[PDB]
RNA sequence: CGGCCGCCGAGACCCCGGCGCACGGACCGAUUGGUCCGUGAUCGGGUAGGCGGGCGUGCCGGUGGCGUAGAAGCCGGGCCG
RNA sequence: GGUUGCACCGUCCGUCUUGAAACACGGGGCAGGGAGUUCGCGGCCGUGGCGAGGUUAAGGGGGUUAAGCCCCGUAGCCGCAGGGAAACCGACAUGCCCGCAGCCGGGCUUAUGCCCGGUGAGGGGCGGGGUGCGAAAGCGCCCGGAGUCACGGCCGCGAGA
């Protein structure tokens, strides 16, 4: 199915306990940490609430590859590179990405990588501002593939 | 061992020193009246109390016995006697009649109650017996003699 | 790790050597008796079951530790002036 | 320790012996015997000898993390190992049971944790 | 376990069986509770004067003059009563004669504590920590023949120790360990020696009339032995020198 | 040899230093004491407790040192206070350095220094 | 006012090293405690208050030390926490 | 390290307070003194001895320079059966079923570890029981042996507290 990357721009401050907790349920706590969520109606729903607090949108395979590589890690100093993915399971990092993209497997299944990626600020900063939605030209909410830009600046 | 000042501290310099607002530490008013005061109060005072069942009601009703009219008795279960039988060596043992052991309860002077089982035949002499105590002694193959 | 015998007393009345260890452990665990035990057997050239190690302390993270052992001629005599508690802790029996 | 934890040296040392056993032989039971000791004083066993008689058939190894307390029949061939016994308890167990033995000699009986039942 | 009995020529003769008490588990925690208990019992009360602050009347100096409403005295403005802030004022919570001074410890518990301190002596590790330096290592604790008790002269009991190799411990006890730090010395308990061996006898009264002389040496019989003597300040492992009848009567442990 | 990790932390300690954490404003009143003495600003009112800037830092645990490095003298070594010749014994000259107590006389001090240098233990004083 | 582009600009967030806490694992002790390793993105503001560890003061006891070739105390400096 | 210039930031302290830099209250400065204490009683907690019992108090023998400790006294208190105002009566050292820990068995991963079946002290849920009310029924309270004493401290109340 479609996979989305969700990042929380807005802090814990001024959040409802229901939204703030939803974000924790998204496996998103803090600022600038990003998550992989599948599109299911039940799954979709959390982000719908979250919308004001968060930026979401469906990512490209290429951009996804750059994020898994630098940022990803369950634990340990060790980075998630081709070799490390390879011992996990599957042939290589490319296949592993194609499989995530298909939604055939997940990070968890493959254990020793986390559902949360601690991502970077976007350089050149938040993409429009925390004030307003994607339509309004601000960073928040569902985005296009143009999410690529926000996360690349994030790494 | 805990130094109270060590907790009070010069520490906490709370200075309130585990009391709260400064205004609070004072006289009888924090307490709600002295002692048991306020239990009785119809008015708010203590009603409810630092008692679990709260406070039980007032009017001790019912009457007094003269101390004289109370015979004391001293109750002992058959279970106690039965377990102790070997320890009871001082008290006679008669295999032939009397059950296995002849025990005058009266070494501990008492009324004998029924709880427990009886592993041996006993001939028990006592001031009083319950009917449950009678059935178990007889079932064991023993007998009960009333003084 | 590395252990050196720092200070030596000898009581020949009861026929042992008594020894003090100054242990150097550099980012590695506070030593069990056993790890000291195999290394000590190599220095002394005496059996492991005769050589009885007791009392250890452990400083503030600086990498010196102290401990004591006693090395015995005869194996009746690790049970004349030395009680149950040490011996069981070594694992000599069982 | 900070709240619950033996001040008695003999008791604290026995717990440390217990840990080594758990590791070296790889059985779970001794560590269970450590957690029961670890409890507070009014949570450690108070075992009656007619409670011993009533539970678990002959020739099994009873481990008690408290005291065995006599007065009561005990017609079972069970062997009791325990942290303390009454004077009275020691006699019932040593006349009917497999034996009365200390818990620091329980190593010598059973160091591996086969056939054991914890009882309290 | 047997321990050699020794003649008074400082040589062994025979070996005799050791009583139960000496096997008993080492338990400093029990001894500590016991030692504490004996000390508090031999404390003499302490107070402060109870009529003070009634000899100083105290009157209130009012308001309207930009000072506190806290009481002074009539004519001088000085120290008063019903104050803790003032010079001369009450202390706040003076010592009472109702102050704690006993700590019970069960008769069962005390005997077990006694057993625990005697057992500690058999051990080498406690014995060197306690500070006794022993030249006669396999002889922990040392039992000597019955003749020793009858000796009650300082010169005679002295000689015998040098031959046994246990005079060396007294040499330790000579070193001063009670010229204390602190002003409290003045009142008493200064310029005094330190502890050394404990001698247990069976007979020749409740003490030996020549062995109270020797430095750090405290004498007792088995019908008076207490934790304080056996392991003072909660430090057991204090060397003992036993008498054959004393070991026998202790065998019979009772309470 | 001695370690790299220990150097790493020793350099951190030098570099890092510490502020002062002498008690809140102290210059202002001479009463407010003498050149040691932190006490935490217990006051509500406080700017230093409010943690407004410029009102010095108040202590937090965050400020500490690496354990391995805490208590290390400025040449890297480990202090042992030494009263006498006997105290010198079991002192690792490579790891530890001795400080002869101020209390100690020239009469003991001559014996202490001369034996401590034969053990290879760095001393300090004289003579 | 309606668009847009490049920048500036927090203790946030990322990143190296360190520190405490919590939890697991191991070891050490005669008790309390300590140490070594691992995990923590989802541990680290703080008044009332609750808890937990350390420090200091006076004297007592045991133990083990120091002092006229210079104690305590006082004043300035050096080092550690 | 002293002092000072320069950059940057900073409207005391404590207390009252919803809000204190305050035109709210208190303080010249410094030194010293200065505030969670004792007994009884109850409710907790940790720890220790002993054990269905447990502990002595009062005391006098004894020992000691004195004294503590030692051993001796066991009165009394609480616990060991409860219910009922009282009269007065008087109970499960186990019949049934779950199941934590552990033990036992099979399968599985390189290992720890895991999934599933017995056995299950401790624990949980029934039944039958005691007694009181009761024509009766139905509830109330109780029922298959753990407590006592000791030590420190938290907390309540009475005491100036």
């Amino acid at each position: 199915m479609a996979k989305l990357a969700v990042i929380r721009i807005r802090g814990r401050v001024n959040v409802k306990r229901p939204v703030r907790d939803t974000l924790a349920m998204l496996r998103l706590h803090r600022v600038n940490h990003c998550v992989i969520v599948d599109d299911t109606p039940s799954y979709l729903g959390m982000l719908q609430k979250a919308k004001d607090y968060i930026t979401w949108g469906e990512i490209n395979a290429e951009t996804l590859a750059k994020l898994i590589r630098k940022r990803g890690r369950l634990i340990g100093n060790k980075p998630v590179t081709d070799e490390y993915v390879k011992e996990k399971l599957g042939m290589t990092i490319e296949e592993f990405a194609q499989k995530v993209v298909n939604g055939e497997m997940s990070l968890k299944d493959l254990p020793n990588l986390k559902p949360v990626f601690r991502l970077h600020p976007p350089r050149g900063g938040f993409r429009g501002s925390k004030k307003r939605s994607f339509k309004e030209g601000g960073a928040l909410g569902y985005r296009g593939e143009k999410i690529n830009e926000l996360i690349e600046r994030m790494l | 061992m805990i130094r109270r000042r060590k907790k009070v501290r010069k520490l906490r310099g709370s200075h309130t020193h585990g009391w709260g607002c400064k205004k609070k530490h004072r006289g009888g008013g924090s307490k709600g009246g002295r002692g048991m005061a306020g239990t009785g109060k119809r008015n708010k005072s203590k009603w409810t109390w630092t008692i679990k069942y709260a406070p039980d009601h007032l009017g001790k009703r019912g009457f007094s016995r003269p101390p004289e009219v109370q015979r004391e008795v001293r109750v002992v279960n058959l279970k106690f006697i039965d377990e102790h039988l070997d320890e009871l060596m001082q008290m006679g043992i008669a295999y032939e009649e009397g059950g296995k052991i002849i025990v005058d309860v009266t070494q501990f002077a008492d009324k004998v109650l029924g709880t427990g089982k009886l592993t041996r035949p006993l001939v028990i002499k006592a001031r009083a017996f319950s009917p449950k105590a009678e059935e178990k002694i007889k079932a064991a193959g023993g007998e009960a003699v009333l003084v | 790790m590395e252990i050196r015998i720092k200070e030596i007393k000898e009581n020949k009345l009861i026929g042992r050597k008594e020894i003090y260890f100054e242990i150097y452990h550099p980012g590695e665990p506070t030593p069990s008796r056993k790890d000291v035990k195999g290394k000590l057997v190599a220095m002394l050239d005496l059996n492991p079951e005769t050589t009885v190690i007791q009392y250890i302390r452990s400083y503030f993270g600086s990498y010196i530790s102290k401990g004591y052992a006693k090395a015995y001629d005869s194996k009746e005599r690790m049970l004349y002036i030395e009680p149950e508690y040490i011996l069981i802790r070594d694992g000599l029996i069982e | 320790m900070k709240r619950t934890g033996p001040t008695d040296p003999n008791l604290r040392r026995l717990i440390r012996y217990l840990r080594k056993k758990s590791n070296e032989y790889g059985v779970k039971i001794w560590k269970d015997v450590a957690w029961r000791l670890e409890r507070p004083r009014r949570q450690r066993a108070e075992v009656n000898v007619s409670k011993i008689n009533r539970y678990a058939n002959d020739g099994e190894m009873i481990v008690v993390p408290g005291s065995v307390l006599g007065a009561g029949k005990l017609e079972k061939k069970v062997i009791v190992a325990a942290w303390k016994f009454s004077e009275t308890a020691r006699r019932k167990i040593i006349e009917a049971g497999g034996e009365a033995i200390t818990i620091e000699e329980l190593i010598e009986r059973n160091p591996t944790g086969s056939g054991v039942r914890i009882m309290e | 376990m047997k321990v050699k009995v020794f003649d008074l020529n400082g040589q062994p003769v025979g070996e005799i069986e050791l009583p139960k008490v000496f096997f008993t588990p080492f338990r400093p925690d029990l001894i500590r509770r016991a030692v504490i208990a004996s000390w508090t019992h031999r404390i003499q009360p302490q107070g402060r004067d109870p009529m003070a602050g009634k000899r100083r009347v105290t009157e209130n100096i009012g308001k309207g003059h930009s000072m506190a409403r806290v009481e002074r005295l009539k004519t001088p403005p000085r120290y008063a009563a019903f104050v803790p802030f003032a010079r001369g004022g009450r202390r706040t919570h003076p010592p009472k004669v109702e102050k704690i001074i006993w700590e019970d410890i069960n008769k069962k518990e005390k005997r077990l504590a006694l057993m625990s301190a005697i057992a500690a002596t058999a051990n080498y590790d406690l014995v060197r920590a306690r500070g006794h330096i022993i030249d006669n290592v396999p002889q922990l604790p040392l039992i000597v023949v019955d003749d020793l008790q009858k000796v009650q002269k300082t010169r005679e009991t002295r000689e015998i120790f040098k031959k046994l190799g246990i005079w060396d411990d007294i040499v330790r006890a000579k070193e001063k360990s009670g010229v204390r730090a602190g002003k409290g010395k003045m009142r008493g308990r200064r310029y005094k020696k330190a502890k050394g061996p404990l001698i247990v006898v069976g007979k020749n009264e409740g003490i030996v009339l020549g062995a109270r002389n020797h430095p750090g040496v405290d004498v007792v019989v088995v019908d008076n032995l207490g934790v304080e003597h056996l392991a003072p300040g909660t430090h057991p492992g204090r060397l003992t020198v036993w008498t054959v009848s004393a070991i026998e009567r202790l065998r019979e442990l009772y309470g | 040899e001695k370690e790299f990790k220990r150097l790493l932390r020793v350099r951190a300690r030098l570099k890092r230093k510490k502020p002062r954490f002498l008690r809140q404003e102290w210059w202002r009143y001479p009463k407010f004491k003498n050149d040691p003495k932190w006490r935490r600003p217990k006051g509500i009112d406080s700017k230093m407790r409010l943690k407004l800037k410029g009102k010095p830092r108040s202590p937090s645990i965050g400020w500490s040192s690496p354990k391995l490095v805490r208590g290390l003298h400025p040449s890297g070594y480990e202090e042992v206070l030494v009263h006498n010749v006997k105290e010198l014994e079991a002192l690792d000259p490579k790891r530890q350095a001795a400080r002869i107590a101020h209390t100690v006389g020239k009469k003991k001090r001559i014996e202490i220094i001369k034996r401590a240098e034969e053990l290879g233990i760095k001393v300090l004083n004289p003579r």
